[PDB]
RNA sequence: UAAAGCUAAAUAUAUGUAGGAGACCGAUAGCAAACAAGUACCGUGAGGGAAAGAUGAAAUAGUACUCAGGAAUGAGCAAU
RNA sequence: AUUUUAAAAUUAUUUGAAUUUUUCUUCUUAUAAUUUAAGUUGUUUCUAUACAGUACUUUCUUAACCCACUCGUCUUGAAACACGGACCAAGGAGUCUAGCAAAUGUGCAAGUGUAUAUGAUUCUUUAAACAUUUUACGCAUAAUUAAUGUAAUAUGUCUAUUGUAGAUUUGUGCCCCACUUUGCAUACAAUACCGGUAAGCAA
RNA sequence: CCUAUUAGCUGGUUAUUUUCGAAAGAUCUCUCAGGAUCGCUGGAGUUGAUUAAUAUAAUUUUACCAGGUAGAGAUAAUGAU
RNA sequence: AUUUCACUCAUAUUAAAUAAAAUAACUCCAAGUGGGCCAUUUUUGGUAAGCAGAACUGGCGAUGAGGGAUGCUCCUAACGC
RNA sequence: UUACCGAUACCAAGCCAUAAAAAGAAGAAAAAAUUUUUUUUUAGAAUCUUUUUAUGAGUAGAAAAUCGUGGGGUUUGUGUUGAAGCGAAAUACGUGAGUUUUCGUGGAACAUCUCCCUAGUGCAGAUCUUGGUGGAAGUAGCAACUAUUCAAAU
RNA sequence: GUCAUCUAAUUAGUGACGCGCAUGAAUGGAUUAACGAGAUUCCCACUGUCCCUACUUGCUAUCUAGCGAAACCACAGCCA
């Protein structure tokens, strides 16, 4: 789409919209980061505030599998299955749904959220956040712990 | 100054020249707006190359109006001259100019059964 | 640098038009490997390519 | 070369271009730093007004739902 | 894309400076036309262009499935409409129906003669000779890159088994045919214009269903897709505003100053 | 020669015509433009507007809300210009009566399944032409991430707003002036 | 299970050769070079390095004859 | 083609009244016309009883009155005794890619993108189109902390934090507004809760 | 040949009309021929107004504030004389 | 202090006047600019300067038109045909 | 003390554009001949139509709408009864970039404005590059090396 | 610088004087016959350097036949 550029617009204005006095040279301010700290402090400081120094310690190598856990709150586990499912387990007081939230794919379990009242589910996953256990046995259900 | 003839008033003739395409030959006459910094035209200096303006704009009612009062409408064939039954006063028809003499006479007679008038009529004979 | 950018991070200090490559030939590298795994097939007489894992 | 050091020259027409701006003037102010043992009280009466006219509400929904 | 290094291939001075000549580079020695004239720069002759075509222009696009889907199957509708095939350019003024379908013995037919004949028969006696009559050496510079002809497009053959329908409609100028399970946008809306005379095979059209969700088969339905819903129930909005609901809602004809 | 502010010509902001040139949604908007200009409804005309708006000013709502908002009156009718998306997290929908631009299929579904109905904008236009019993309702629109970016610099005094960054780390503009340990903070 | 060794495929190919293409350039462009081009020519040398395409369908139609001129040429009632 | 109407004025009749007492006195009662309303209409000649001229339209060239300093550029300031420009033709300069954001359009939406690759009577075009046996990967869906890590009202209730403004809706005084009713977006606050840090306690 | 090295510096930077329209202050800067950042400007968009109001105002009135420049003084202080 | 109930404080000209006051407010993205100069009035250094440095407002720059014979800044007055 | 002259400023009117506004998704009018003919129209495109009012400098800069060029899809066209190009033009249109025509020349291709796609897309300058050509100008100049003459042949 | 001398007249030259801005000993001090296309002053001779220019010769210039460039050039070319 190079009929639509603005440069096209500027055809015969001598300048190309970059200046009469100031004219457009090549790196009038430095290349890249260059002025950090020292001319450009003002627009790091302003938009970038904690860019410069260091904190916190070494991880050496990581290992990213090794800590990867995706995280489900408690307020999704009823959308999680099927919605006639729903309400099959609403309406009959017997029977409650076990949920493997690891065969989903999430490995936490978090309490965000509101459970349905006096509606018990039981819930496998590898971690569980404490409040999430407390809405799960407040609901009548259980956390079970699998790996 | 302005040309009037009948209810289509011409607001200015003698078409605006580039400035200084007189004294200049790489410099064609067609109109170019002048940058500058002092530029004379561009300041507006009193006599020298006044720029349009669309102060100069012709009246929407006859605007592009021949001075047979019709608008003008190129064909190529005697296809094109269909919608002109319709409006064949309000329409003049001009032959394009790659049309051989086969299809002139042709658009030439059908124009003239048809009622509509024809500018360049007696070209190429 | 100006305005509220994300400070740039392009790694292209080095010459890379040398190392510049697309691959205009992708699929027409599919259609040769599935030529050729075809006649493997065709040729090895009905016994499958394939080796149980 | 010498610059020249300085000047208010035509500050005041840039001031005003965009008029003199006034302060939005909201309705509430955040009581962040404000009178703390004045605002902690001013919380509790706060929560005791929502607890006693919460629990009308509920005691009038309840007696209207039966 | 140019040579790479086109225009730049020989060595690079610029005595320039007191020699009452431009700063521009020069090539070097004696002897020859060649010597002392300007070296590379967009502005001097043998230069170099200013921003040499690489290869690595940004030629193909990625266009999301659910969006290329939605087309294909507007084009589709497009077709089935009598005013936008008629509008897109064909003389479709004695067909019976737009959408028209014929029996699967057209997917048999293996002459172009006969193709001819079935096709002047359904009514595309002009359309054909639309197509023939079209074919046209076109104009500029590209007849000189093996682009000589221009032809027009004509009907497109959907069709669900080739028995010799592939093999006897083309040939045809301006024809073209399709495979019903794998049709192409790039067909349907030739130059992105709505709305192609279609010609469908029986078969093909009783498959449109099946591959679009209705009556759902393993190995040909579009797995779980969708088809697009429109944002209006029924665009005939004049018909609404006549409506006596609406009507009866509008208040007396006001008048300009 | 006069002292005019602007020389005089009144100058409005905003949109004027659609950019979209969706031909459905061009009709809806001469359809609705013209509702509004007919007859008085301030209804007509807000959503005759909000058709005009762009993307990011018809956010979509999310079922939750949609019930929420028409808590209250339950017999009317729930008009919103933006799409309406189903919310996982909401356990039971009931008898929703909604006119929207865009339905997601999961949300359609949930609705009619829940035994409401999904309307159009022109049958909005055929059955409630003034707006008789239809709230007007819209969903956040200053909820995307785009705005937590916006206000005050990322650096300012008490400044809300989200930096842009490769990633989040500690090592990612975390140090120097973002806490007390090293110079100031923010 | 180091301090010995071999090993096909998937991979790369601004080279050479041979094919096929193109929303490419159209003789100041495109390779330096559409042609007798890395040629002519320049430099002791390493090296530098061009310009230059188009009658007409057919020259198996390339201008016969006459006059004037030493000739080049010109002119014609002569000629393709 | 449903305001060049209505009226206003005037004229000619007509009704009653008033009053400066009447040949332009005023106010209505009716009728019918006019324009001073309700932006120029009429008459007569000529063009001309021609088919392109000595006329009319138009281009050009010359004069004449008035006016008019080389452009481009840097510059506070250029006609400058500031620089470039002898002339003409052709060529001649914000592009391409990577990556980010904003804006807008489009599709789908708590999901979105099918990556590499595979299949398939597709193999001029086709190096594109078509497709993907019911947890690949990116981004998003949750934040915070150097970090071990921890991780969002809370089961009294499929209710969904609280205010002040506020769009829309509902009724009472189908076209005003004041009372009710509902309370989107958003703004300004207040609350809870999550991570970190303090302080208190600490099996 | 690396190499079309770099240049805060000089020169150039190609169609028309229409609309809006500046700054040559300021802060920091191995900064003073530069830059970033405010300010001034355009475009986009929303919320509003469209109700001869309210918001609003390089304006005044009314009410109330603060001042130590002009003037005045040397006999009121200091300094002179 | 907050909350809820009451009663009611001009609005029919609008809790003083005036107001082509909503041409507002806000948000986003971004250009150019960041050598200035002149006039009136005030003022510092200087013997003084078309000198150097400041304050207010208006201009020149960025702007032509009529006048001042002539003139970037004076007077009138700013510009579609 | 009068009168007069005197602006692109002021006032009235027309027209262009910009901005805003009021409003809008179907039926016969006239004229000329002689009851009948004839001639014009008889409209309805929402970034549209009709009408109203105000306003219009502008460097740097920004935006919109337009005007052109090479090439690509789509459509529908022009060419040996002469295409492109070129020279001069036009009672031509536009405000303007331009567009369209005529004559001449030319002798083989050309356009698409129906909509869109694409870019090596628009020159007065850069001591710009290449090529060609000027005034200077029939001018500067054809100056070291002492020196030539008569007759004849070709 | 002062004193002598040189002249008519001496910011010159030479000989002396020396509290020497800031002389001085192989950074070599002082002096030196011979030598020098080295710098400087004076005298004799000489003469167109000059008073004060004139005449004259060759080769150009100049006019003609022939041949025939270039630098420079915004546009150009009267003054207060």
């Amino acid at each position: 789409a190079t009929r639509f550029k603005k440069n096209r617009k500027k055809r015969g204005h001598v300048s190309a919209g970059h200046g009469r006095v100031g004219k457009h040279r090549k790196h009038p301010g430095g290349r890249g980061k260059a002025g950090g700290l020292h001319h450009m402090r003002i627009n790091f400081d302003k938009y970038h505030p904690g860019y410069f120094g260091k904190v916190g310690m070494r991880h050496l190598n990581l290992l990213k599998n090794r800590t990867y856990c995706p995280t489900i709150n408690v307020d999704k586990l009823w959308g999680l299955l099927p919605e006639e499912k729903k309400k099959e387990f609403s309406e009959n007081k017997d029977i409650a749904p076990v949920i493997d939230v690891t065969r989903k794919g999430y490995f936490k379990v978090l309490g965000n959220g509101k459970l349905k009242h006096n509606q018990p589910i039981v819930v496998k996953a590898r971690y569980f956040s404490s409040v999430a256990e407390k809405k799960i046995k407040a609901v009548g259900g259980q956390c079970i712990l699998v790996a | 100054a302005v040309k009037k003839v009948g209810k289509i008033i011409k607001k200015r003739t003698k078409k605006f020249t580039r400035f200084q395409s007189n004294r200049f030959m790489r410099v064609k006459p067609a109109w170019r707006k002048p940058r500058g910094i002092d530029c004379r035209v561009r300041r507006r200096y009193k006599g020298t190359n006044l720029m349009p303006s669309i102060g100069y704009g012709s009246n929407k009612k006859t605007k592009f109006l021949l001075p047979n009062n019709k608008y003008k409408y190129v064909v190529k064939n005697v296809k094109e001259m269909e919608p002109l039954i319709m409006n064949h006063t309000k329409y003049c028809v001009q032959i394009a100019h790659n049309v051989s003499s086969k299809k002139r006479k042709q658009i030439i007679e059908r124009a003239k059964q048809m009622n509509v008038s024809v500018i360049n009529a007696k070209a190429r004979l | 640098v100006a305005h509220n950018n994300v400070l740039p991070n392009v790694h292209l200090h080095k010459w890379w038009q040398r190392h510049v490559r697309v691959n205009f030939s992708k699929n027409i590298k599919k259609k040769k490997r599935r030529l050729l795994r075809e006649k493997r097939r065709k040729a090895n007489g009905g016994t499958p390519i394939e080796k149980l894992h | 070369a010498k610059s020249k050091n300085h000047t208010n020259h035509n500050q005041n027409r840039k001031a005003h271009k965009n008029g003199i701006k006034k302060p939005k003037k909201h309705k509430f102010m955040s009581r962040k730093g404000l009178d703390p043992n004045f605002f902690r009280n001013q919380k509790y009466c706060l929560k005791g007004i929502q607890k006693k006219k919460k629990e009308l509400k509920l005691k009038a929904k309840q007696e209207k739902n039966n | 894309a140019v040579k790479l290094g086109a225009g730049y291939e020989t060595s690079a001075e610029s005595w320039g400076t007191g020699r009452a000549v431009a700063r521009i580079p020069r090539v070097p020695g004696g002897g020859t036309h060649r010597a002392g004239q300007g070296a590379f720069g967009n502005m001097c002759r043998g230069g170099g262009m200013f921003n040499p075509t690489k290869i690595w222009r940004r030629w193909g696009r990625k266009v999301n499935l659910k969006e290329k889907r939605y087309a294909v199957c507007s084009s589709i509708a497009a077709s089935g409409v009598t005013s936008l095939v008629l509008a897109r350019g064909h003389r479709i003024s004695h067909l019976k129906e737009v959408p028209l379908v014929v029996s699967n013995d057209i997917e048999s037919l293996s002459k172009t003669k006969e193709a001819v004949n079935f096709l002047v028969s359904l009514g595309l006696k002009d359309e054909v000779n639309r197509l023939v009559k079209s074919k046209k050496i076109r104009a500029g510079k590209g007849k000189m890159r093996n682009r000589k002809y221009k032809i027009r497009n004509g009907p497109l053959i959907i069709y669900e088994n080739d028995n010799g329908v592939k093999k006897a409609f083309r040939n045809i100028p301006g024809v073209d045919l399709c495979k019903v399970t794998k049709l192409n946008l790039l067909k349907l809306a030739p130059g992105g214009s709505i709305g192609r005379l279609c010609i469908w095979s029986e078969s093909a059209f009783k498959k449109l269903d099946v591959i679009y969700g209705k009556i759902h088969e393993k190995k040909v339905t579009k797995k779980n897709y969708i088809l697009p819903k429109s944002i209006v129930h029924n665009p005939d909005i004049y018909r609404i505003i006549h409506s006596d609901k609406v009507q009866a809602s509008l208040l007396a004809k006001k008048k300009p100053c | 020669g006069i002292a005019l502010k602007n020389v005089g010509r009144i100058k409005k902001h905003g949109r004027k015509h659609l950019v979209s040139k969706n031909p459905y949604l061009r009709l809806l908007v001469k359809l609705y433009n013209f509702l509004a200009r007919r007859t008085n409804a301030n209804f007509n005309k807000i959503i005759a507007k909000r058709l005009i708006m762009p993307k990011r000013y018809r956010p979509p709502l999310s079922l939750s809300k949609l019930q929420y908002h028409m808590a209250n009156h339950p017999n009317d009718i729930a008009v919103v210009v933006g799409s309406i998306t189903d919310d996982k997290r909401l356990f039971s929908l009931k008898q929703l009566k909604v006119c929207a631009l865009r339905f997601t299929e999961t949300a359609r579904k949930r609705i009619e399944d829940a035994g409401g109905e999904c309307l159009t904008f022109d049958q909005l236009a055929l059955k409630y032409p003034t707006g008789k019993k239809c709230v007007l309702l819209r969903g956040p629109t200053k909820a995307r991430t785009a705005e937590k970016h916006f206000g005050k610099a990322p650096g300012k005094p008490k400044s809300k707003a989200r930096p842009y960054v490769r990633s989040k780390g500690r090592k990612f503009e975390k140090a120097r002036g973002r806490r007390k340990s090293r110079a100031y903070k923010k």
